[PDB]
């Protein structure tokens, strides 16, 4: 639940 | 860090929190917008970012980041402040 996962969020749906 | 004698892009992720009112899916826009931004490497920032985000979460919010825990992900939570996420699953209220 980082940065990482803020990004994939923004850019992907999973 | 240091080492900075120029570099105030929008260094200011702290300013990033959500009110006790406010939709989580407004704060993360902004903390993510800001953060990827901030001044610090990937790693760096973010090892601070599942720290803040939590952090600057107001409790009602937060309990509910809880109940899900690091088992579910940013995308859970952004509809876990929404509700319920499902209703008509477990009928005890709706």
């Amino acid at each position: 639940i980082t940065f990482l996962d803020l990004l994939l969020y923004y850019g992907k749906k999973k | 860090s240091g080492l900075v004698p120029r570099g105030s892009h929008m260094t200011s992720i702290l300013d990033i929190r959500q009110g006790p009112k406010e939709p989580f899916r407004d704060y993360v826009d902004r903390f993510y917008k800001t953060l990827r931004a901030e001044q610090a490497s990937q790693e760096v920032k973010n090892a601070a970012t599942e720290t803040l985000l939590v952090q600057n979460a107001n409790p009602d919010c937060k309990t509910i980041l809880k109940a899900l825990g690091p088992a579910a992900t940013l995308e859970e939570m952004m509809t876990a402040c929404q509700g319920v996420g499902g209703p008509g699953h477990k009928a005890r209220v709706l």
